[PDB]
């Protein structure tokens, strides 16, 4: 009864599954119920008991590489409940307009926007944080780096985010329903994400900041050797695009 | 007051703005699915 | 034409402040950037990027190696521009 | 009524293969073939299945790809354009966004078909495409209004600061990001897998080679070019050596 | 005139660009189904 795709095909697979392994076969036989309708649905059914092994996994991973960016667990933590928060407002936002039939959803929209989601939250948390650590590192005081790190970073942010929130809206005018309906779902939820990474982040770091030694660098001679690599690239910019264009020529070729 | 209007507010109002993002975040994902 | 060495001392000891950290009191004409200011080659290069930016002072890669003290970087600045 | 007759058709290997989709065409052409000349002519083939359904979205993949990546590449032109006053600028990370997508993808049709020999899936390339392009945007636009904001002091020395600050920023992001999506190899679905390392690869060759050396090597090539309708100094008007201390 | 168009260069670039890729766009989106 149902269309490829849709969930009354789901409905129809166990429907049909639960009919016909209710009762018991012959001795020496038994039965299946295959197509690419029951595919459809165990396939279905498995990615999402996949993807609760890889909402651990990728956690697990994130604590990882903040511990090795941040030399520290308070910063980390700091950063971690910014990214939690604007991924749990998005997710929060989306589903509502889902739910209360304003824009139409699906079950690949979603798994998508959760990817694109953490991502730029991830990526704005560690722009406003280094931004405000650089300028903190420089000798500013917690006042003049967080004005120094919004007025550095907040348009980055915003140009960004309206720029990723647009080109993901663009989608809603290909044929295939897969990236149709990726369009109003996943540009709502990074104007969400741009939101709060522009008010929510900037705001817990200026509570946070007025508290003993809370987001004071740790990580300052990294920036050094980023200005060796920059060195040599104003000094020997020839020989090194060389060099990256024929690593992009194995990839390209 | 020779700081910027946007993040002058941000900062004044530091807390507010947290815990409006937090029920915010709250509502959402507790009336809904 | 004449730009003293205290001067260009002067100058360079804020730019290795920049490049390494070290404080303008320790950059003396007698220190070496590999031993005693632990400057490595490619220090020295954002050094000299950073002289030819804000001095105009152009220091080649052939005579960059050879200035082991501050006082050869001085003594090739001031050869320099006495033309 | 009578009015339509039904074939029912089998193909000999994997039906949604290549050559299977590939097959379609040919037998409704063979059946538009078979009804020249008969009293059957001029009726109205239909042909349903999984490998027709599977040739319908092959097709509409790669004009939704090309839709995408159009608006995509138009956008990301147009902010570099509102954010550095350049057009070079722009061309160039447009440019740099294009040849980074294309050896990632590469590098991901390597490791995945031709080492391991599982082909990839035919969604794995658009969700790549839009996942790559946005954190590209992203860390592109951090990258160049540092530059913009600190060539000020010459371009060598602007290139040099905005490195130092920057760099460090959008390469600790990259990795993050791309750790975490490589960790997508654990999945028991290989499309989870390969959508995940394919993500991972692009940002780990992007941010490790792109970014973080080809586009400011671009930068210092072009000097005042690259901000080309801005005319910026290559380096200041120079300075007397300070008065000591 | 010149002296006021490229004052408005970028917006004029902007809706040249736009207006090609919507055009292309609104092309291709005929090519599927046909
Ligand atoms: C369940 C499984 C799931 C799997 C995933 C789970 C795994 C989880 C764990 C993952 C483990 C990874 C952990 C990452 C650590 C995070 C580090 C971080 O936060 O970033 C800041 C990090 C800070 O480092 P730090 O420890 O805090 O200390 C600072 C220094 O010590 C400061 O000390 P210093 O001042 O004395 O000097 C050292 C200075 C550096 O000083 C210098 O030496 C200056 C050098 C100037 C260069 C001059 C020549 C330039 C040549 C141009 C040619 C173009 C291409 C060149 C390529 C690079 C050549 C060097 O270092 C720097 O600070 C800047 C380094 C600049 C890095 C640029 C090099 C890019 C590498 C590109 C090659 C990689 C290929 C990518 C393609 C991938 C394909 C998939 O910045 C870095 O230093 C970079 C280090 C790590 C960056 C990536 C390198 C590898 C990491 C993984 C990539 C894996 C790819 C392997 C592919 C294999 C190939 C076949
Ligand atoms: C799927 C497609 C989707 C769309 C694709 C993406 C669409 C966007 C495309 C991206 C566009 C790139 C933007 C480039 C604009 C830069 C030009 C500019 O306005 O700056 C002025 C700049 C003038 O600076 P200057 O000459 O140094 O001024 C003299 C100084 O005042 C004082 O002189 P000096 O004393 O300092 O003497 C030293 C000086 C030399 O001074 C000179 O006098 C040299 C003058 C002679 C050079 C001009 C001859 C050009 C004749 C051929 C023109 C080719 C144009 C191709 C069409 C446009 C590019 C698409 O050294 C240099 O500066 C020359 C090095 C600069 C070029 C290095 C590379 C930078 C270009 C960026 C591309 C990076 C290459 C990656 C390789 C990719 C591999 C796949 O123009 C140039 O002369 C540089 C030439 C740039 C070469 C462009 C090659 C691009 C290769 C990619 C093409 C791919 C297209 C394929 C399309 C699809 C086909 C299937
Ligand atoms: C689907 C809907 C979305 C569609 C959108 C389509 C595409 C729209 C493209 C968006 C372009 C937005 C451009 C804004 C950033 C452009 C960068 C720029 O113009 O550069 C200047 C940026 O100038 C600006 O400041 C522009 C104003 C941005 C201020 C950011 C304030 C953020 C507001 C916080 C609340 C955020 C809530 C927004 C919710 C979406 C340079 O200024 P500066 O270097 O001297 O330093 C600036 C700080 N002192
Ligand atoms: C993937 C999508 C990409 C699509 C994008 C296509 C890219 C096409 C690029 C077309 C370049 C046209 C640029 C127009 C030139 C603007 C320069 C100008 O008119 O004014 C400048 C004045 O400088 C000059 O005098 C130069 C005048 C010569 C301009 C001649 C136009 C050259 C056209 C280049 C052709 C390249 C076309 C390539 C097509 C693929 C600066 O004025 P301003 O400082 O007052 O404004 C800056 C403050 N916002
Ligand atoms: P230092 O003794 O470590 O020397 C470092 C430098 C990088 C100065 C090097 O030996 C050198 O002098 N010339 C090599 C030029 C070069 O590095 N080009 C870019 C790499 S493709």
């Amino acid at each position: 009864a149902g269309n490829q795709g849709e969930s009354l095909a789901n409905e129809s697979v166990e429907a049909v599954k639960t009919i016909v392994e209710r009762l018991a076969p012959p001795p020496g036989v038994k039965v299946y119920v295959t197509g690419s309708a029951a595919l459809v649905a165990d396939q279905q059914q498995a990615g999402d008991r996949s993807l609760q092994v890889i909402e651990a996994v990728t956690f697990t991973v994130i604590i990882v590489m903040l511990l090795l960016v941040y030399r520290s667990i308070i910063t980390s933590a700091i950063m971690l409940t910014m990214v939690v928060l604007g991924l749990l407002a998005t997710r929060g936002g989306v589903a509502f307009l889902g739910f209360h039939r304003i824009i139409g959803l699906s079950t690949f929209a979603t798994n998508l926007l959760v990817v694109l989601a953490i991502a730029a939250a991830t990526d704005y948390a560690i722009f406003l944080i280094g931004r405000y650590q650089e300028a903190r590192g420089l000798g500013q005081d917690r006042e003049s780096a967080y004005y120094t790190m919004f007025g550095g970073t907040a348009h980055v942010v915003l140009g960004s985010g309206l720029t990723i929130a647009g080109a993901t809206f663009c989608l809603s005018f290909t044929r295939l329903p897969y990236f149709q309906t990726l369009g109003v779902p996943l540009a709502i939820g990074m104007v969400i994400v741009v939101a709060a990474a522009l008010t929510l982040g900037p705001a817990i770091i200026a509570v946070t900041s007025r508290f003993g030694k809370l987001l004071e660098p740790k990580r300052m001679a990294r920036v050094r050797g980023w200005r060796k690599v920059g060195a040599a690239i104003v000094r020997w910019p020839g020989p090194i695009l060389v060099g990256a264009v024929a690593l992009a020529l194995v990839g390209l070729l | 007051a020779a700081r910027p209007f946007i993040p002058r507010m941000i900062r004044t109002f530091a807390v507010p703005i947290i815990l409006g993002w937090l029920v915010t975040i709250a509502v959402l994902n507790v009336t809904v699915p | 034409m004449a730009a003293t060495q205290e001067e260009i001392i002067a100058g360079l000891a804020e730019i290795i402040e920049e490049v390494t950290g070290i404080e303008p009191s320790e950059v003396t004409p007698e220190k070496s950037f590999v031993d005693d200011l632990d400057i490595d080659s490619l220090s020295m290069v954002e050094i000299a990027v950073q002289t030819e930016d804000k001095y105009g002072v152009k220091i080649p890669d052939e005579d960059l190696a050879g200035l082991r003290t501050v006082g050869d970087v001085v003594a090739y600045i001031q050869k320099l521009e006495e033309e | 009524d009578g009015h339509a007759v039904r074939f029912i058709i089998s193909h000999e290997g994997d039906p949604m293969s290549q050559a299977g989709i590939a097959r379609i065409a040919k037998i409704k052409t063979a059946a538009k073939e078979a009804i020249k000349g008969t009293p059957l002519e001029g009726s109205a083939i239909y042909l349903g299945g999984t490998a027709a359904m599977f040739k319908d979205l092959s097709d509409g993949n790669t004009y939704d790809l090309m839709i995408a990546g159009i608006s995509a590449l138009c956008l990301i032109f147009i902010i570099m354009l509102i954010t550095t006053r350049s057009v070079v600028a722009a061309a160039v990370i447009v440019g740099t966004v294009v040849l980074s997508l294309g050896a990632s993808f590469g590098l991901s049709v390597l490791i995945w078909q031709h080492i391991l020999g599982i082909e990839l899936h035919w969604l794995v390339l658009a969700m790549a495409v839009i996942i790559l392009l946005a954190v590209g945007a992203d860390y592109n636009l951090l990258l160049v209004a540092r530059l913009k904001e600190e060539i000020h002091a010459g371009i060598n020395t602007g290139i040099i600061r905005a490195m130092g600050g920057s760099g460090s920023v959008v390469t600790a992001a990259g990795l993050v990001f791309a750790f975490t999506m490589m960790s997508f190899a654990v999945s028991e679905l290989t499309v989870m897998a390969q959508v995940g390392t394919t993500i991972g690869m692009g940002l780990l060759f992007d941010t490790l080679i792109v970014r973080s050396f080809m586009t400011p090597s671009i930068a210092a090539l072009l000097g005042k070019w690259f901000w080309w309708p801005q005319v910026v100094r290559q380096r200041p008007i120079p300075q007397p050596w300070p008065s000591p201390a | 005139m010149i002296g006021t168009l490229k004052r408005a260069w970028i917006p004029l670039l902007i809706l040249v660009v736009v207006a090609i890729a919507g055009f292309t766009v609104q092309r291709i989106r005929t090519f599927f189904g046909s």
